[PDB]
């Protein structure tokens, strides 16, 4: 068999999830600080009832 | 009255200085010693207020269980207080880069 035809070949772009991505979370922005101001003054402020 | 009382502590590079979870800047960094160069290292202190113990044992205060193995302690008494850390090498401890 000889053919006329003249090929092409499509196939769908797959599909593709995107998962989330952070490079630093606020947790890790908040432990930046050297000194986190509002715990500092939480365990300072137990000093008569402990 | 007598208090003894653990706390945690965080320093930023270059480390040559730290701060206590009450909020006390310790002028010295935690790695200052006496083993392998670590004179080299920054303690605006005078050099008697530091005491390095080899071989050092700790007792628990509360379980009074002397326990763990050898950790050689360092101790430094500000006009205020007294804080006593284990002294660790700087290269392993610390790490620029995460991960
Ligand atoms: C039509 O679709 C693609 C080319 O766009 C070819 O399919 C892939 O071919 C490669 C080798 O080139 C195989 O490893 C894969 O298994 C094929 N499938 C996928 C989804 O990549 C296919 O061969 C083309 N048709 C012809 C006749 O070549």
């Amino acid at each position: 068999t000889v053919s006329t035809f003249i090929d092409l070949n499509i196939t769908m772009l797959e599909d593709h999830e995107f998962v989330p991505l952070e490079v630093y979370t606020r947790h890790e922005i908040k432990d930046s600080g050297l000194l986190d101001y509002t715990e500092v003054q939480r365990r300072n402020q137990l000093h008569d009832l402990r | 009255n007598c208090i003894v009382e653990e706390v945690d502590a965080r320093s930023v590079y270059p480390y040559d200085e730290f701060v206590l979870a009450t909020g006390d800047f310790v002028y010295m960094s935690p790695f200052y010693g006496y083993r392998e160069g670590s004179h080299t290292e920054h303690t605006s202190y005078a050099a008697d207020r530091f005491k390095q113990v080899d071989g050092f044992y700790a007792r628990d205060l509360t379980t009074k269980a002397r326990a763990t193995a050898p950790t050689t302690r360092n101790l430094l008494t500000t006009p205020k207080f007294t804080v006593a850390w284990d002294w660790v090498p700087k290269r392993p401890s610390v790490c620029t880069m995460t991960k």
